[PDB]
């Protein structure tokens, strides 16, 4: 479940308008829950109101370990009732082994991320190389370990807004001591159910993570106008 | 008179007041006699009474998805309306 | 109510039940505090458990925390079934509301009421969205209603409904406050249903046209320009978009970047169709039935016959009425036989509002007077009847040539000076009333005064009414 | 102007057929058609409220009888040698007419000339200044001397 | 004092109308108030409103 608010939603409205008028792939989960509904919202929202001119392409990446109804076919399914997302035009499952298996799409979808981050494409303006820009806004482990596996990798852009989850805690400090203080100040609920066996991971995750604090931008509060994103980008 | 040019006054104040609204009546009232020459299949004036007879052959015998799409067209301008009113 | 929240949040047995919670702040009126620490960890939500609360938040004016729970995910139709249905206008629909809603029924009667009146009818005793706007806009909830409105498919068929409805409940003479808010809201709602459409045309033209045009599956049985006709609201129809479809729909297949002059000059020379002087932009054939296709010259080629037939009307009336009608009689007879035939379909393809317009009123009469003047016309060998037939022809003579004027009013000239016309006749009677009192005073003192016990009608009317009558084009009485 | 002459025709054609009608039998002379339908009632816009139609002050004395010289035919008789037309017929038929375009037409013009005068005037001065520059252009363009002399020029 | 704004105001205007049509209602229409005038004995019907 995820809250929408219209700051978020005006955000991810402005971000889908960008996508549009680049011409750029947005990777997303792509299941039916939570935020990838609104951003399937918005793509089938851009597609009905214009239907030419780059019609947008996004991906979604799932774990086909999490998906109720599955049809093997060569053949069209029809898939009804994780669930998958009703508006992603395209979709990618990886296949691994039993049911209950999260985080398993992340290696080829960071794999994925490093090919098009070498890929070499010189009708651009980068000097080729086709420029890749992260986008964390909520919570999880996932979040995380996406980050830094971006971060260690090469132009990772990472982009974070000032609400959130652990968008608040990255965008607060921009030691041990000060990631403690911030982890219990802005998850007050999570904390509860967490070994600090992996709770000194974290520390470490997130001091990987402030490494290159080059590599790393936030969108503030007093910045709330319009454009924003694209200053952000 | 006195009597004649009071109304000379009444009818220059009542075509003072409704100058501004007599386009708008004039333009609402074309609807009506463009919905009754759109409407029915009208050939030429003296030869509609032989059409009239087409119709006596008549009594001589006798959830769409595109409509989805243009609401869901209308709904991204009236998020975009919206936008405006609060950004005003 | 943050005190009693601050209370019942610390007592360590609660701080499961955020059910206790949401229902005290909905009880009191805490959004901010309701969104800051109910709906922030994304810890426990079940989207369908918001609905008692939501029914609580229809029944005592939460607009702002219906909201929250739409922002934040419940499904309307899900939720709005018949039983909920009937509880908001059985038991939480007011009971003055429902007399002037009789009021209204019975003295201002009209299509959409007597649509709601039968809905009205059947939940005190299938698009629900628009019967819950119903239901909040004839209330007079003015925020509420905005809230479901935001949430509708077709918002500019449910603004112009709504401003119809409002704009009809603003004329029940009791309880004249209500009347104000209920004509405050229907301005307002028409206001919204301008400026989106205005939008929706300025962005695409072709859409905006299809949405003009549509039902909504039984709406209230009416489409979107039929809404804004029944409730004349002319400002929906004077707006360039509706004025431009119906432009575009007036030349018919005819570009309107042409000139006037080059249509009627290719309509009196029949065969000139098949030339470069008029553009058929919105083979040989096709330009051919799509020239005598288009409204705008078969009106001009029926105003051209009107023409000939009053010339007919006229040569057959002055100069040529014998006792045996002639060629041209029979003639002028068969062109009203045609103008019978173009009436009667309209009586067909109208019903009982044909009735309505008093120009098809003198309409039909003209018909039935000249009819009459055939059923005096053709007992010859009687010149009484003779003569009294030809009076009857030129009365209706009268009739015919007056209709020009109604014809001549889709003039881009001389049109918005014909609707004009009309707004003057309160001015004629406040004349007619001061000259007739002025006129009937002077009349019978002077009478009085000058004669003595005059015993003939006629040389009564002859000096009271009509001389001083003709004293008001300068006659001086003599 | 226009709007005042289309409705001001309308009425006349109307009040000048019927008149002609019920007064008269088949006149066969079109001058004699067109001075009493289009003429006469033209005249009642200036105050002259047409004569014919009072049959106590229509004397025989104007006619014809059949078209052989200048005079008007009568108005057709009776077998008692009477006018036919019935007087309240015609008298009102008058005075509906001399109402409709001798008071309220000509007064309805009053209006619309009073409206465009309250809005040209702000404009006039800029149209007038505008058509300046052409006899401003046209006077000081040629070599001119004074005009009865230009010919020589 | 000929305070007329006063009195031009909605509620002596709605004061001076009810009191003004009498028992009869202000929402029925008056060419059914003027009918049943000249017909005396039409008194007894539903075309007059008397709240
Ligand atoms: O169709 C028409 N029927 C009659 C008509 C037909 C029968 C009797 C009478 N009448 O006596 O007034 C009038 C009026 C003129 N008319 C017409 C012609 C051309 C353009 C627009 C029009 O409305
Ligand atoms: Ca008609």
């Amino acid at each position: 479940n995820f809250a929408l608010k219209p700051r978020m939603r005006k955000i991810f409205s402005r971000l889908i308008y960008i996508a549009q008028s680049k011409g750029a792939w947005i990777l997303t989960g792509g299941t039916h829950y939570g935020l990838m509904k609104y951003i399937g919202e918005v793509v089938r929202d851009n597609t009905i109101s214009r239907n030419s001119e780059e019609n947008i392409v996004a991906i979604g990446i799932a774990a086909w370990g999490m998906v109720s109804n599955r049809d093997t076919l060569i053949d069209e399914g029809h898939f009804s009732a994780y669930i998958l997302d009703n508006n992603h035009t395209h979709l990618l499952l990886v296949d691994n082994g039993c049911h209950g298996h999260p985080t398993v799409e992340a290696k080829l979808r960071n794999q994925l991320e490093k090919y098009i981050s070498e890929r070499t494409s010189q009708d651009s303006n980068y000097g080729g190389k086709i420029p890749i820009v992260c986008f964390a806004q909520g919570g999880g482990r996932e979040t995380l370990k996406a980050i830094n596996t971006s971060v260690k990798s090469k132009i990772p852009c990472v982009v974070v807004e000032g609400s959130g989850q652990i968008a608040d805690v990255i965008a607060s400090l921009v030691t041990s001591s000060m990631v403690k203080e911030k982890l219990v100040r802005f998850l007050p609920r999570t904390v509860s159910r967490l070994p600090e066996e992996e709770i000194e991971s974290w520390i470490k995750w997130l001091k990987e993570i402030l490494e290159s604090s080059h590599l790393l931008t936030v969108i503030k509060m007093e910045e709330a106008g319009d454009e924003i994103v694209s200053n952000a980008i | 008179i006195l009597l004649v040019n009071l109304l000379v006054a009444m009818f220059g104040y009542t075509v003072g007041i409704v100058q501004e609204n007599n386009d708008q009546v004039w333009k609402f009232q074309r609807y009506f006699l463009v919905q009754e020459y759109c409407n029915r299949l009208n050939i030429p004036f003296p030869f509609v009474v032989f059409a009239y007879f087409y119709m006596v052959v008549k009594k001589c015998f006798k959830f769409r998805n595109e409509d989805n799409e243009t609401l869901a067209w209308e709904g991204v301008m009236k998020e975009n309306y919206l936008v405006k009113i609060n950004t005003k | 109510s943050y005190a009693l929240y601050k209370a019942f949040s610390t007592n360590e047995q609660d701080k499961d039940n955020w059910n206790g919670q949401l229902k005290l702040l909905l009880e009191w009126n805490q959004l901010d505090l309701a969104s800051d620490e109910i709906f922030t960890n994304d810890r426990r939500w079940e989207s369908a458990d918001l609905q008692e609360v939501m029914f609580t938040a229809l029944i005592k004016d939460r607009p702002k925390f219906v909201r929250l729970f739409l922002e934040n995910g419940l499904n309307l139709q899900k939720f709005l079934t018949n039983e909920v249905l009937t509880e908001l206008f059985s038991t939480h629909f007011s009971t003055l509301v429902y007399r002037n809603l009789q009021i209204a029924k019975n003295s201002y009667n009209d299509a959409l009421l007597t649509f709601v009146w039968k809905l009205v009818a059947n939940f005190r005793r299938r698009h629900p969205l628009q019967a819950l706007f119903i239901w909040a806009i004839l209330q007079n909830k003015k925020e509420l209603s905005k809230v479901i409105w935001e949430q509708t498919k077709g918002c500019t068929l449910a603004a112009l409904g709504a401003s119809k409805l409002l704009k009809t409940l603003a004329k029940v003479k009791n309880d004249i406050n209500a009347a104000g808010e209920s004509e405050e809201l229907a301005n307002e709602y028409e206001t919204r249903a301008v400026e989106l459409f205005t939008e929706c045309y300025s962005n695409d033209e072709d859409l905006a046209e299809q949405l003009l045009v549509y039902s909504c599956e039984a709406w209230g049985g009416s489409n979107c320009l039929e809404l804004a006709v029944e409730a004349t609201d002319q400002h929906f129809i004077a707006q360039p978009g509706v004025q431009n479809f119906l432009s575009k729909q007036w030349y018919g297949e005819i570009s309107r970047d042409t000139k006037n002059w080059k249509i009627i000059l290719c309509l009196f020379i029949i065969p000139l169709v098949g030339c470069g002087l008029v553009s058929f932009r919105k083979k040989l054939l096709w330009y051919y039935v799509a020239f005598f296709t288009s409204p705008f010259v078969v009106f001009s080629w029926n105003v051209v016959f009107y023409i000939a037939f009053l010339l007919l009307f006229a040569y057959v009336l002055l100069m040529d009425f014998h006792s045996v009608p002639h060629t041209p009689e029979l003639i002028l007879y068969a062109l009203v036989f045609v103008l019978f035939c173009d009436e009667v379909r309209q009586w067909y393809m109208n019903g009982v509002n044909y009735f309505t317009d008093l120009w098809n009123v003198m309409d039909t009469l003209g018909l039935f007077y000249f009819i009459a003047g055939i059923v005096f016309r053709l007992h010859s060998s009687n010149k009484s009847s003779l003569y009294s037939g030809r009076v009857i022809f030129c009365l209706d003579y009268i009739i015919f040539t007056l209709r020009l004027i109604h014809i001549f009013t889709v003039s881009r000239n001389l049109g918005p000076k014909i609707i004009m016309l009309q707004r003057m006749l309160i001015d004629v009677f406040f004349f007619l009333f001061l000259f007739a009192v002025w006129m009937v005073a002077f009349g019978v003192a002077r009478q009085g005064i000058l004669r003595q016990n005059e015993q003939r009608w006629r040389w009564i009317f002859r000096s009271v009414i009509y001389e001083p009558y003709l004293a008001m084009f300068g006659q001086v009485p003599s | 102007v226009f709007f005042f002459l289309f409705l001001f025709a309308v009425w006349m054609v109307a009040f000048g057929v019927a008149r002609q009608g019920i007064l008269r039998q088949n006149e066969q002379r079109w001058r004699w058609i067109f001075r009493s339908v289009i003429y006469e009632p033209y005249l009642a816009m200036f105050g002259q409220v047409p004569s014919d139609v009072d049959s106590t002050t229509y004397d025989f004395s104007h006619c014809t009888f059949s078209g052989n010289e200048s005079k008007p035919l009568c108005v057709e008789l009776d077998e008692h040698n009477l006018p036919r037309f019935p007087e309240w017929i015609t008298i009102p038929l008058v005075c509906i007419y001399m109402l409709s375009t001798n008071i309220l037409l000509v007064n309805l013009l009053v209006a619309m000339f009073g409206y465009t005068v309250g809005i040209v005037q702000e404009n006039n001065d800029q149209v007038w200044k505008f058509q300046r520059y052409f006899l401003v252009q046209e006077y000081c363009n040629r070599l001119n001397i004074p005009f009865p002399f230009v010919v020589f020029a």
